């Protein structure tokens, strides 16, 4: 990934490193440590502290939201490879690795989210007008995409998904619920925390849906070969479109996500 | 008097009025029928009375506590759900019913927990309506921290990995049963305190009663399974007399208050006591 | 109270008649007639008629929405009913007749639903000023409601259910999609075009919301002989509630409708 | 004009993100998938541009009739999804595709149709900006008769109630071709029309515009199969079908004479295109 991205993205690691601290009991606080970090890193989660520094804001301030939206994320992925018993879902062909028992992985993930309520609801600085009102707003935004209209609608079409047997319109539909809601709500927190207005926090969400959208269907073009660089151009126009009005330096990178910029490496490497 | 039995009935059918109307069938229909099952199923709703009493005792209304007061019964009802899958209790019937998982599957019954979950942040965030929002934010605050790592699903955790032991003492038994239950009825009485505009002192007194309760809820409960816990190691002799030196402190702490205010929560303190369900 | 709804039926009926006329051809209008009359009258375009009286206007105001409430009715009743060849949609217990083959049906449906537009976008007269817009709304009105996300939701997701074993919360939302929403957009439809103001149009529409589930509620009884009052009565419960606030007949000859 | 095909490629395209936008995947997911499968196959968007070309002809833009040319291609998908049906055709295939019904079996594919056909309404009752409230009315008045009882439906009906017999004469087949393919071109020329501001007087040109072209879409297409079941050669012979070709053609056209020659020139195209075409 590019190096800006890289780097907001160890940020939030390191936050939430310093935010987890394994201690007594560590049948509690190991699994809960373990499983933060086992989970994939989701761009919903550094695209909160991106849109936050693209509207003025400073990162720092929407780091307790970045953290929450990876926590989110991450109790969702550890329920999602849940080992089930009554065969209710298919197992995924792709199975990963479990360090802990299917009871201690249900339970942390039942502790995570709730971390990442609190972590938001502590972040309130007295010294600040509109924290408490930003900070409500995130929780319900995060909350939202975090539930059953949100990224479990995603989660449970997800299932009934069949290998190259379900259309793209299908499989785009479960992308946008599972990633870009999450995206979304990633683009739209940052911009509210950075001080945006409601238009740019508006299109910044319509970004942050596309581009999620568009992520998840890369994703998933290694589990159902047929992503036509159709469906791509698509979600990739439309979301450029939403940026469009953000001129800058930060500004420049944030289109980058969605869209590559011109390098040498990817040239001399096809060449 | 204090007619305690009508009190409650009223307050349940009150508090099971706004979780059918908080909790609607939509899309995706599987995941709500799910949450709905097992929210409207029917139970004491012990945790939202405890929710409301508090905010009603410090000065406020329910309706400024009723949707912290569905959010703990939401939480609490997803905590039974994940509670009673394969990979832990393993429980096939509850309220005389089939266990979700049962009627659903696990797959759904895992993600219909979730998504109680989730919402109960949605729920207390968004519709709660008289109070500011700093004290709305502390409220979502204090539900994290009780149901969080060093809560509700610390206890639970605690007890999972550690079922079979032998040198459970009386700290390894206090954490567990102080946790997986007491923590989530504590942050009942909280919620309401602070919603009601209680000042501090009062949380500070209803916190501490919060706990006592708390305590009782799960030593009472240990008892009613059994006609490693409080049972086992010093016996009923002494296990139910536990319970009674609880419900004393717990209504001690409430003489901070006038005693016409409190004796709802002297109530539900009894309920807590001696209810046989 | 039997008569006055009975004169609603009666002058709906006399409206589509005096609007559908078998003629040449005989092979269209001829099934177009008989498919618009075999089908059960439905209660939403009764109560888009009651909802303009409600509200002060004259009946002949919601007419053709009215009509056009039916005719979607109708053809929505008469794809239903389809004989299909593939085993995709559970046939109806009791198998209803068909005179006309499925491709005659099928083309009649499709041919019935626009003739409700036709005859409320013809029903514009042009020496009233708020017609336009209140057509207009109306027309939104019901194309939405007859639409994928309101009536042909709970056509495609009453196929789910399994007689005697879906559960009753399932059934009601088949039944609000099904039903509901029509009968909310009958109801919010008469108070348009009546001229109604915001509020009034918005209760009324909750009212029928609630109404039509009760009411589709109903229907299934048969099908799954668990009728619990308990659903049944919080239903009329939300619905008078919406009433309340207009006082008078208002919240009462509304009331009749759940009887 | 220069290039007519790069002008119906443009126009294909704009109704094409247009059609993608104004229906999305939701829930029903197998209703609205349904509906997407059909509307988005591709095709020549012929209703659609007609419409928007009749907008622009009298000085309306795009945008205003983008909703109504997304209307009529709506119904059109429709038609030809329950059209495809064991009942009627009982098609398996289409564009090389499993049609319809063999994909989300007969149930979904009625009501994914029934869907199309509401939806239409809606979307140009509700998304027309740029227009009075008469006017969008009055438009959603020309779609209901161009699509039913004396239009669209009715050449439907007449057609499967005709194919088994032979005494079709000349006025049958017009029936049907006047109904089953020109009603509903009139209609999305009427729309344009009256959506870009037209006097009746040039709507009614357009209406004989649209109603000459479709009926020289049937008798070219009768002229090809001879070339490489009443049809016009059996009725009246290939010469003569021909020449009422280049008449329906050379009346088309007629109908275009007082517009402004550039905003005319891609329908007068069009009309030449349908009337030499080699296939
Ligand atoms: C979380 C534990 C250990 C027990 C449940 O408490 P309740 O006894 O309050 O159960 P319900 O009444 O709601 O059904
Ligand atoms: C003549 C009728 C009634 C339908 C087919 O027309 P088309 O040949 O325009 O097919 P498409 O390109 O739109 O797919």
């Amino acid at each position: 990934m590019q190096p800006y991205w890289a780097a907001i993205e160890a940020d939030i690691e390191r936050y939430l490193k310093k935010s987890i601290t394994i201690r007594p009991p560590e049948t509690v606080f190991g699994p809960m440590h373990h499983l933060t970090f086992a989970a994939p890193a989701t761009a919903a989660s550094t695209l909160c502290l991106a849109a936050c520094e693209l509207v003025g804001g400073d990162r720092s301030q929407a780091m307790a939201a970045a953290a929450a939206i990876h926590l989110v994320h991450a109790a969702a992925y550890v329920h999602e490879h849940l080992p089930l018993t009554d065969g209710s879902r298919p197992v995924s062909k792709p199975a990963i690795q479990h360090k802990y028992g299917p009871n201690v992985e249900l339970l942390t993930g039942d502790g995570i989210v709730p971390f990442g309520f609190e972590l938001l609801a502590g972040s309130v600085d007295p010294a600040r007008t509109d924290d408490p009102d930003r900070i409500l707003r995130v929780i319900i935004e995060i909350s939202r995409a975090g539930g059953p209209e949100g990224m479990i609608s995603g989660l449970h079409r997800e299932e009934e998904i069949v290998d190259g047997n379900t259309s793209l319109d299908f499989i785009e539909y479960v992308c946008k619920k599972k990633y870009g809601e999450m995206h979304a709500c990633g683009a739209a927190c940052g911009a509210i925390l950075g001080g945006a207005a409601e238009e740019e926090i508006q299109k910044l969400r319509n970004f942050g849906l596309y581009q999620g959208t568009l992520r998840g269907m890369m994703e998933m073009k290694n589990s159902h070969q047929l992503i036509d660089e159709n469906i791509i151009g698509k979600l990739k126009e439309l979301a450029l479109e939403e940026l469009g009005g953000f001129h800058g330096k930060n500004a420049e990178l944030m289109s980058s996500l969605v869209a590559e910029p011109s390098l040498y490496a990817a040239h001399h490497h096809h060449h | 008097m204090f007619d305690f039995d009508g009190y409650m009935l009223r307050k349940a059918k009150s508090v099971n009025k706004a979780l059918e109307a908080a909790v609607q069938m939509k899309e995706p229909l599987k995941i709500h029928e799910s949450m709905r099952y097992s929210l409207l199923a029917g139970g004491k709703r012990v945790r939202p009375m405890l929710c409301i009493a508090a905010c009603e005792l410090v000065g406020g209304d329910e309706s400024t506590a009723m949707p912290a007061a569905c959010a703990v019964e939401m939480i609490h009802t997803m905590s039974l759900m994940h509670d009673d899958l394969p990979c832990m209790d393993n429980d096939d019937l509850r309220r005389g019913k089939p266990t979700n998982h049962m009627a659903f599957g696990e797959s759904v019954a895992v993600l219909a927990g979730d998504a109680l979950l989730s919402f109960a942040f949605e729920h207390v965030a968004a519709a709660t309506k008289g109070a500011p929002p700093e004290r709305i934010v502390r409220v979502l605050g204090e539900l994290a921290v009780s149901i969080g790592s060093e809560g509700l699903v610390a206890g639970q955790v605690v007890d999972v990995c550690s079922e079979g032991m032998a040198e459970v003492g009386l700290d390894h038994l206090e954490f567990i049963h102080h946790h997986k239950t007491a923590a989530l009825l504590q942050g009942s009485v909280v919620l309401g305190a602070i919603l009601g505009g209680g000042k501090e002192e009062e949380v500070a007194k209803l916190r501490k009663f919060a706990n006592c309760i708390g305590l009782l809820f799960q030593v009472v409960d240990d008892i009613l399974d059994v006609t490693t816990t409080y049972p086992k190691l010093i016996g009923v002799e002494k296990s139910k007399e536990f319970a009674d030196r609880l419900n004393r402190e717990a209504q001690e702490q409430l003489l901070h208050f006038h005693p016409h205010r409190a004796a709802p929560l002297i109530a539900l303190a009894n309920y807590i006591a001696y209810r046989d369900n």
